[PDB]
């Protein structure tokens, strides 16, 4: 045990797992990430055709200006101005708290951070998809294949010297003729290289390698160039929202080399890259209940074919029927990649041994799980849920042991609404979660090697990050013409006096007593959350939803001297290696 | 059967307690090491079945080889019509054979490994 | 000067030269190696005659089984068993640490890695010679001319997935009637091609070109086929040690047309190929102290004659009296092949400009030296001493600048015994050295563009790989009957806390204080050490000695992400060039 109060104001026994997770994550990545993979798949500029303004217009998301909003920050004076920002534009970072809002033109339904090797100090980016129309909603049972756009947004390097006055820049987007995109996953490591890498003019230094899960039922694999390499290769007079039409590295789909009989699988609803070097496998969850895997380096004429355009088509090496219903979420075990967890809309969480797919290691039946997280150090999984089957007020966020330790599920956070999305920061050992109530919270897990029933009270381990509130001022236009979004942001500088501060009381009044909202759009709803996977910026968080606004937050209170030292150690090593 | 009844329990305790995420979860997730557990569901259902040719039974009939998912391999027969009976358990016997040869098939093929590894 | 600690536990300023040496070596080989050379000198099946069991018996090294030995590995449980292995057989690689040990039947006196182009991912081979008798010893002043066997050993591909359970395979040997072999050198590049290369039935795909310095005073040049191409021609029931009698590509010897007067040069003692494309010159050092050069392609009737069997005899184009005593070792400059270095038993190191052989660039009188290494990026040479003239406590290994920078000799490692053999890894910038103490050490040189006197504690830059001890249990049988070899291996996985780990204390108590043993055969003594020249396996080392055991080690701590980065990019380039 450990005693006293941490300098951020949390108890030392609450912080001690957070500090422990830093070392465990660093050692894991040293062992099982890498600095380069897929050397064959470097971006080629001649496959990046820039669409003209009149060619791009069908792909652009349709809202040209955000809803009107205002942001209140705990302990600052009330600004009182309503902000509004154009599609593909951003407000300036708050000079002291560095949060940023930017507008993507439609409701955000996929989002991921571009991974960067620790110590690189690079420019940070997010890839995201925002649906074209605020009012569209798509039936799961049917393939879509409409036009859409994948957006890459640059956040800068996010150093303390850089953050004041920062802005997000729309660096480019890809015109996608494959319907809406339900999941985005970058290759976890080895895809990035230095932007200054010397490569001949056709070859552009690789920013990353990205898998798209399409409602058209196929996975698209893009290797991404660094933006500076495109803009130097692009003619300077071109229109600045650079929308490219891009040939994939590969299209990943379910089939066989001569079976034209179209797959039952329907929409592709979830992705997971293999968490460990060399990341050679990619898994996807499908509407028909299958989990599918492709062996991306495969030479075999039974799995690889080259299309006339020169891109590959890949057919899977293995599939198995994981669920009786849509496989709404996957997580792949970091600590040993023979294990994967998948949850389905039959509301079972199933743990799998990928050597022995005929029987899950464990099924635990639960409420209707919307997203999983599997943090590196803990044997169990954290589950966000849809509330439709939970008892009133017993819905929320649960952590669920995979079962050897035998602990009861830990009710980490009560929620009224469905949590749409969740992510675990391996660096922090914490989760953040976003609600149809438009509240974003974070919660710190206990050290889950030790029985959670002795956790005296979970409430002291969780806090709000923001809540959006609609203020009057169902169609989207019928809402925005009559309401504005009041984003209320907490002081994340520290957790001193936490439970007596206004946002905690507001959150605790939200828990239990507050009521669901219907007969309006739910323009308030949050749809995605991602903690930063990178050690540089490890304390940063991004989220967005039905507003099509996207917000970047820095949880300054969990960024702490061990991580700041560990950053500087990794900074010095990287600069000593790569020059 | 992988060791003495005390030494196997000492090893399981060691790996479960291991501070390394990799060793601890590799042990705790592979049901071969945890065939029955606290919250884990039992795996006594059948993995595979393979009929013999005819003529194998004490009668004229064929036998049934039956493999449970917790690795119990048995041979079954229906000597009267009503009740299938287990004639032998081959997982039991093989474990004894291996234990009496220290799990080395060729007598000097390797040193006797530390079961704590 | 770069601060902080590398993840392998060495300071970054100690590792930074190692990381630089990867780029410098890659940039050199792109410019000054080549993919194909000596296109005429390709193996022919009719030139490879398989010896029967009765015919091979004179050539096989006479010990049928190794001495008994046991290997202890730092931090593992003690093995406690004694191994013993047949001649031409190998133990299995240790599953964690992949060290392999195999037995060659006699004391190992020559050894080289078969060079393979970058990215090839080939099977890796070593060629070696072990003397016929453990206790016989040959004078320098006399030509030997006995039988001997050249052995080719395959090590596998040495990929990470291949190393667990790896074993060395004796693929074939050549029965030589030319005495013992005092040096082996392969052609540095352009000798290897894919074993799948389609060639007509008389021809075989080429594995390498190998030059042998024979104790009868001539150099023999062989072209080596890939083993599978021989075994396809070989009868299926053939004897499992594949011993061949083989016609030379050429025999290289000192003399002139119609000059019947036999040369005084005596035994050939050392070789160097011309490091740079097209590798057209081969040098040798002779017992009389001459250095002799052959122009391998030469059509000229004054240098080339064709024997009745069709093999060439080549006379030299240039010779000069480099040393006043036996010239024991040569190194030819990689960065500019106008320059060569030699050392002789007059205990001078002489640098030469081959355009101007009448006077050396620089003669430094030193202690008697056994072998030299010229690492590509450094202007000087590192020297291994015979201790017989060094001041007690000052004997060891020295780096010596060629003279323009003017630094004093840098004392890289004290050793008590004579260092028999030395090998510089260009890829690692590190050096490895074998001692009659039976210890193998490695050392990292500083960046020798910078004055070494600032290297205030060189001991932090060196570590042992293993030490062989005789444990009780003047001639081989009396020693083998009463002792076994305890090999003690370092944990090369990381260099954390290095100076407090017992192998370093054991080594540091060896240095300076330990007393050499002369009442025994020296059965523990190590005679050759060789880092891999190949980028694939660049982090691997092979060594062997008086025991006739040969051991392979992976220096995991010096393998690095840049090597992986470079291996994958080279793999991609190679896979694009050859298919």
């Amino acid at each position: 045990h450990c005693r006293g109060m941490a300098p951020n104001g949390l108890p030392n026994h609450i912080m001690a797992p957070v500090w422990k997770c830093l070392h465990l994550t660093k050692d894991f990545r040293e062992q099982k990430h890498s600095y380069w993979e897929f050397a064959e798949w470097i971006p080629l500029a001649w496959k990046w055709h820039l669409l003209s303004e009149l060619e791009a217009a069908p792909y652009l998301p349709q809202e040209e200006k955000s809803p009107l909003f205002s942001v209140q920050r705990e302990g600052l004076p009330e600004d009182g101005t309503l902000y509004r920002i154009n599609r593909f534009s951003s407000i300036t970072a708050h000079p002291e708290r560095w949060d940023v809002s930017f507008f993507t033109g439609g409701p955000l339904w996929a989002l991921d951070w571009c991974p960067v090797p620790e110590g690189a100090g690079a420019s940070q980016y997010v890839a995201l998809f925002s649906s074209p129309d605020m009012n569209e909603t798509h039936p799961l049972s049917q393939l879509h294949s409409g036009p859409g756009l994948l957006q890459l947004w640059g956040l800068g390097t996010l150093q303390q010297e850089s953050c004041p006055g920062n802005r997000a820049h729309f660096v480019y987007g890809i015109a996608c003729d494959n319907g809406c995109i339900w999941d985005l996953k970058f290759c976890p490591s080895g895809a990035w290289e230095l932007p200054g890498t010397p490569r001949k003019a056709p070859l552009l230094p690789r920013l990353g390698l990205l898998a798209l899960a399409c409602s058209d039922g196929k996975v698209l694999l893009f290797s991404l160039p660094h933006p500076e390499a495109l803009l130097a290769q692009q003619p300077p007079d071109a229109v600045k929202p650079a929308i490219y039409k891009v040939q994939c590295v590969a299209t990943l789909q379910v089939g066989s080399m001569q079976a034209t009989d179209p797959s039952e699988c329907g929409q592709c609803l979830s992705l997971a890259w293999m968490p460990t070097r060399p990341h050679q496998h990619l898994a996807a969850g499908y509407y028909n209940g299958m989990v599918v895997f492709w062996n991306l380096p495969t030479n075999s004429p039974l799995q690889r074919i080259r299309l006339s355009d020169g891109s590959l088509k890949l057919y899977p090496f293995q599939c198995f029927l994981a669920h009786d219903q849509a496989v709404r979420t996957l997580q792949w075990c970091k600590a040993n990649s023979h294990f994967l967890v998948s949850a389905g809309s039959d509301r079972k969480i199933k743990f799998w041994d990928l050597r022995r797919p005929y029987e899950p290691i464990n099924s635990i039946k639960r409420f209707l799980s919307t997203e999983l997280a599997w943090l590196l150090p803990y044997n169990g999984v954290t589950v966000a849920q849809d509330n439709c089957y939970a008892s009133y007020g017993l819905c929320g966020i649960h952590y669920i042991d995979a079962g050897y330790l035998g602990f009861k599920a830990y009710f980490t956070a009560p929620r009224k609404g469905t949590v749409w999305s969740l992510s675990g920061s391996d660096w922090l050992g914490t989760i953040a979660a976003g609600d149809i109530s438009g509240e974003l919270i974070a919660a710190i897990l206990p050290d889950m090697a030790l029985n959670p029933i002795n956790v005296k009270r979970p409430v002291e381990r969780r806090f709000p990050i923001y809540k959006a509130d609609l203020i009057p001022y169902r169609t989207y236009t019928e809402t925005v013409n009559h309401h504005y979004l009041l984003f209320q942001d907490t002081d994340l500088g520290s957790f001193h006096d936490l439970l007596r501060r206004e946002p905690m009381l507001r959150m605790q009044e939200g828990e239990g007593h507050s009521q669901l909202c219907l007969d309006r759009l739910q323009l308030e709803a949050i749809h995605k959350v991602r903690f930063s996977p990178n050690l540089d910026s490890y304390g940063w968080l991004v989220s967005g939803g039905q507003s099509g606004l996207v917000r970047i937050h820095f949880v300054r209170g969990l960024a702490s001297p061990l991580g700041h030292r560990m950053q500087l150690e990794s900074r010095a090593h990287f600069n000593a290696m790569f020059q | 059967k992988v060791g003495s009844k005390t030494e196997v329990a000492e090893c399981k305790e060691k790996f479960a307690a291991s501070k390394d995420p990799t060793v601890s979860q590799t042990f705790m997730l592979d049901r071969v090491f945890n065939p029955e557990g606290k919250a884990l569901p039992p795996m006594r259902g059948f993995k595979y079945t393979s009929w013999s040719p005819m003529g194998c039974d004490a009668n004229g009939r064929c036998l049934l080889a039956a493999l449970t998912m917790d690795n119990r391999l048995t041979i079954q027969a229906n000597l009267n019509r009503l009740q299938w009976v287990q004639l032998v358990d081959l997982t039991e016997i093989y474990g004894e054979r291996l234990y009496e040869t220290s799990y080395r098939l060729s007598k000097n093929e390797a040193p006797e490994g530390n079961l704590g590894d």
